[PDB]
């Protein structure tokens, strides 16, 4: 293909954990809507400097629920302070469900896969989360085109080769034609510590 | 001319009228700033409200200790919550209709209790008070109960 | 003159309050900074304009860089003359100012109102001119404060900092009495100075 | 009577009349200056308007749940000696935001009864018992007015 | 207008008081009022055993009041009633000029946008109670002071100079009473915000 | 103002966030940064619930000279009210690692802003102390020993 299509591990900093979590638990029940700004290296490795909630909304998660005027707003003046990223994935949450992409969430995906094809959807469920990983997992579309000719599996090599899933239900459904899943990771300095 | 006094009399009343409608425009932008501020508020608390977040209401269907509380949920099942810091459990007491949140399923607040409707009738059938006299005959009788 | 970022120094002291232009002499800095707010932008509408004040215990920031009468309207009323002038201090926080710009092809011009006596030696101000053409800022003195019971000494600086530099140094001479503000700046090079190469 | 004219030069000079017009077009000036800055004053204001709208409409906007309003429970800030609760504690006079006591209580078509703190576009005159009204599916909040349902029993009451 | 009333003054006045005089007319050619204020003080501090004090601040004060700070109308008016024998003739100045910056905040203060003249308000009711400790009147000063204390305390930003008139006033009144605990803690804060 | 802001609240995200805006705009070796810290307050107990970089510069010729953006911290309000009705402006965060009589001048813009005595944090991100990773300070007036002024 034009692209080794190898699912990203996922370096959220400490920073960047606490705002998420922070976000999602306040807004429940509802959805939060935001992006996460990193950057991306490698072909195999994102690390999450800091992430936004962009303004909550009661259309749910869909392509109609981004705002370009409030994603620019938050962009500009990132570059004003010198502290510019760019996006490499957004994230949501589920006010009491599973982890796992909708449909309608893998179009939202799709808006960014455009800009570039290593986008994640990452999942907060914080009724659930009484430790920092648990019940949270990022998400990354795979080419349609793969799933029919079966070179699916590929994702296997350029990783730990391990996978927890969590799950029967949607996971498992949306998983096979749709999106392959790895493990967030959290990533911290000493002066943090 | 006689004067060129004369011909600047009207330039200078063109003056005292700028001076009429200017004023008027002045006090009206003033209560422009008060109307649309007020409006601003409806949106702006109306913005709040979405960021307050719904609450489920229960009572305390029974007391278990001064730290966990079994509550009747309005919703359905029966629950063992906590409290917050934000409600007095000196005002906990059995029976009490409380409120508390969705997200952690805690009591949030003391909320005085209602009773069923029909009970509701019974007490509202009171005028508000009324006055001492309002029986005319019978002075004897006044006197035993009050 | 033109494509040119300015951060006017309005001076508001405690000599503005006596008449010496109607009304009083605030009021007609608020018409005459109305008059260079407006013509700058009316020959290129890149130019943006800021606004710091010479007053208080240390210079203050009424304005950012800005397209918006109503925001640099909103300071030059809302400034008080309670103040005292800081000419050094405010000539170097105009530099950090014009350190950054919203483009980067932009004249650095400062033009600073003298409405009162110097707080700041000449000695200071003579080492802090050549401090000025050092990062290619010119800088222009509408004087009329220092012809009230001093010998100018703003001739001076000018000298020192004025070379073929981006932009035109110049000393603008205002009646104090009364002529009415806005009018002496118009009449002196405002927009008829030309920016040097 | 009127200023500015040949009234005013039999009573005072022709000198005294033009110096005293001298004074009148400097207040002109002064007060277009204050006009203008009050003029801006009102544009800052009506953006954000604008800017709150859009985040409501989103909400406004189709499906939402369609509940009943049981009664209304209004208090106001300083109950004790702070908040609009009923509750002892310090400071945090509110609305309904972190001290609630503007409230409706709303039954749900959802099987609930739900202790909602007050919508600040809903207004306390336009939930008494019996309204019906939209809730919001998102967040329990009290979205919006729904007229009165009708049967064949109400027909013939006309 | 006002130079015939000057030159009255002057002519009365020690010729080491005349140049203060001469400075008087000269900045009023200029149109710089400021620079007036300036000589005027000086006057007031070896003139106020001469009985000029009382007639020279007048002419000042009821022209210029706004081009001229408060604090130099009742740094003047302070001076003049300093030494004033008459209390009734004390009490009119201070009324007079009490009502005169009311009217002052009113108008000047929308035009400009700027300068507040409530301020002045404030120093002239604790001359008012002043004035009352010393007709033997200590009671009545004591329920004004009280009265000014409150308003201060709705100020989240009081001055130096205001609140060093205030302790002034409480200090002069306890010591007449001859409580020398409250006297002497109070002077303290009059001394330190001096 | 306000009077009750008795004890300071300081959420784990406070410290970390401040931590990073300091190495992101690469101001280091003291060159000192100024953001405003966000939350709730009116009230003894004082949370800062976010933090936020500003633009600001600083001069070594004289230290009291210097440049803060009041244009940007507008935007900022508009647009975290939306995100938690939980946020107003509180004060504003002063990055370290020491006090500065020149936060006392800066101070007087944050007074001006917001109608609460402004909490001034110190996030020490140097981290040269022991204890106090943050030190939390509200600038007063009172009157001062040695029969001196009143001095802020």
């Amino acid at each position: 293909t034009g692209r080794d299509d190898t699912k990203e591990t996922v370096y959220i900093s400490s920073i960047a954990l606490l705002k998420m979590l922070k976000h999602g638990r306040a807004g429940v029940p509802m959805e939060v809507m935001g992006l996460m700004l990193g950057e991306f290296v490698d072909d195999y490795t994102v690390n999450v400097v800091d992430v936004f909630a962009m303004p909550q909304s009661g259309t749910g998660v869909s392509v109609e629920a981004v705002d370009d005027v409030f994603q620019a707003k938050m962009m500009d003046m990132l570059k004003q302070t010198g502290r510019d990223q760019m996006v490499v994935g957004w994230y949501h949450s589920h006010p009491g469900f599973g982890c796992w992409l909708s449909s309608v969430d893998v179009n939202t995906q799709k808006s960014f896969e455009q800009l570039n094809s290593r986008a994640v959807a990452v999942v907060v469920d914080p009724i659930q989360s009484v430790k920092g990983k648990v019940v949270i997992d990022a998400f990354r579309l795979i080419d349609t085109g793969a799933l029919i000719n079966n070179l699916e599996p590929r994702q296997t090599t350029s990783n730990t080769g391990l996978l927890n899933k969590a799950n029967i239900q949607a996971l498992i459904h949306g998983l096979n034609r749709h999106y392959y899943s790895l493990n967030i990771d959290y990533h911290k300095t000493a002066k943090e510590t | 001319e006689q004067e060129a006094h004369n011909k600047a009399l009207n330039q200078f009343k063109r003056k005292l009228l700028e001076h009429r409608r200017y004023d008027d425009q002045l006090k009206q932008r003033r209560q422009n700033i008060r109307d649309l501020e007020k409006l601003y508020d409806k949106t702006e608390n109306d913005i709040k409200a979405l960021q307050s977040i719904g609450q489920l209401i229960g009572e305390v269907m029974k007391e278990l200790s001064e730290e966990k509380y079994i509550v009747k949920a309005s919703s359905g099942p029966r629950y063992i919550v906590g409290v917050r810091n934000s409600v007095d459990r000196s005002k906990l007491k059995k029976g009490v209709r409380v409120t508390l949140d969705i997200t952690t399923l805690t009591i949030m607040r003391i909320l005085p209790r209602e009773t069923d409707p029909l009970v509701y009738n019974m007490t509202s059938f009171e005028q508000g008070e009324i006055t001492f006299d309002g029986i005319g005959g019978l002075t004897e009788q006044i006197r035993e109960l009050r | 003159m033109v494509l040119e970022a300015t951060v006017l120094v309005i001076d508001n002291s405690e000599y503005s309050r006596n008449g010496d232009f109607p009304r009083t002499r605030f009021e007609a800095q608020i018409d005459s900074v109305e008059f260079i707010f407006q013509a700058k932008r009316n020959s290129n509408p890149e130019n943006t304009v800021g606004l710091i004040s010479g007053a208080g215990a240390n210079p203050r920031v009424l304005s950012t860089f800005t397209a918006e009468f109503g925001k640099i309207l909103a300071g030059l009323h809302d400034t008080q003359i309670e103040g005292k002038l800081h000419m050094a201090t405010a000539l170097q926080i105009a530099q950090l100012t014009l350190k950054h710009r919203q483009n980067k092809v932009q004249h650095q011009r400062i033009v600073a109102f003298v409405c009162s006596p110097i707080s700041d030696s000449r000695d200071e101000l003579i080492r802090l001119a050549k401090t000025l053409k050092k990062n290619n800022v010119a800088v222009d003195i509408i004087n009329f404060g220092e012809i009230e019971q001093n010998t100018e000494l703003l001739d001076e600086f000018i000298a020192a900092v004025n070379n073929p530099q981006e932009e035109t140094s110049h000393l603008l001479t205002v009646t104090p009495g009364p002529r009415l503000l806005y009018e002496n700046i118009a009449s002196s090079p405002i927009i008829l100075e030309e920016g040097s190469s | 009577g009127d200023d500015e004219l040949d009234q005013e030069i039999l009573n005072l000079s022709t000198q005294e009349l033009q110096t005293r017009a001298k004074l009148l077009d400097n207040e002109i000036r002064i007060f277009r200056s204050e006009l203008q800055r009050l003029s801006h004053e009102n544009n800052v204001m009506l953006e954000k308007i604008k800017d709150n709208k859009e985040k409501i409409k989103n909400n406004r906007q189709l499906p939402y749940l369609v509940a009943n309003v049981v009664e209304v429970m209004d208090m106001n800030e300083i109950e004790d000696k702070e908040n609009s609760e009923s509750t002892t504690q310090g400071g945090n006079v509110n609305l309904d935001n972190t001290a609630v006591g503007k409230a409706a209580v709303v039954k749900t078509s959802s099987r609930q009864t739900v202790f909602l703190p007050m919508v600040g576009l809903v207004d306390p005159d336009k939930l008494k018992p019996n309204d019906l009204v939209g809730v919001n599916k998102d967040s329990y909040l009290i979205l919006d007015t729904l007229p009165s349902e009708f049967d064949s029993r109400v027909k013939a009451m006309e | 207008e006002i130079d015939t009333i000057l030159s009255t003054l002057r002519m009365e006045a020690d010729p080491s008081l005349h140049p203060l005089f001469e400075q008087f007319e000269k900045f009023y050619e200029e149109k710089l009022w400021f620079q007036l204020s300036e000589s005027l003080t000086k006057f007031f501090d070896d003139a106020k055993s001469t009985p000029l004090r009382l007639r020279l601040y007048d002419n000042f004060v009821s022209k210029f009041y706004d081009k001229i700070n408060q604090l130099s109308v009742v740094k003047y008016l302070l001076a003049s009633l300093k030494d004033s024998k008459d209390f009734d003739e004390s009490l009119k100045y201070l009324d007079d000029l009490k009502a005169q910056f009311q009217e002052l905040d009113s108008k000047k203060q929308r035009n400009n946008g700027s300068k507040d003249h409530g301020d002045g308000i404030l120093l002239i009711d604790s001359e008012i109670a002043r004035t009352y400790l010393l007709k033997n009147d200590l009671v009545k000063a004591r329920d004004l002071l009280d009265d000014l204390e409150k308003t201060l305390d709705k100020k989240d930003s009081i001055p130096l100079r205001i609140t060093n008139s205030f302790y002034s006033t409480n200090s002069q009144y306890f010591k007449f009473k001859n409580d020398f605990n409250s006297f002497y803690y109070t002077s303290l804060l009059y001394l330190s915000t001096l | 103002m306000s009077l009750q802001h008795e004890k300071v609240t300081i959420a784990p995200l406070v410290l970390l966030s401040a931590l990073d805006h300091y190495e992101r705009t690469q101001t280091k070796e003291n060159k000192r940064c100024v953001g405003v810290i966000l939350g709730d307050a009116n009230s003894s107990t004082i949370r800062v619930t976010n933090s936020f970089a500003l633009p600001f510069e600083e001069d070594e010729k004289n230290s009291d000279v210097w440049f803060l953006d009041h244009n940007y911290i507008e935007n900022m309000n508009e647009m975290c009210k939306k995100i938690n009705a939980k946020e107003k402006l509180i004060g504003w965060y002063h990055s370290g690692p020491k006090l500065r009589a020149s936060d006392l001048k800066i101070n007087e813009l944050f007074k001006k802003y917001t109608q609460n005595n402004p909490l001034l944090l110190i996030v020490d991100v140097k981290q040269q102390g022991v204890g106090l990773p943050t030190d939390a300070y509200v600038a007063i007036e009172q009157v001062k020993d040695d029969g001196t002024s009143t001095e802020k």
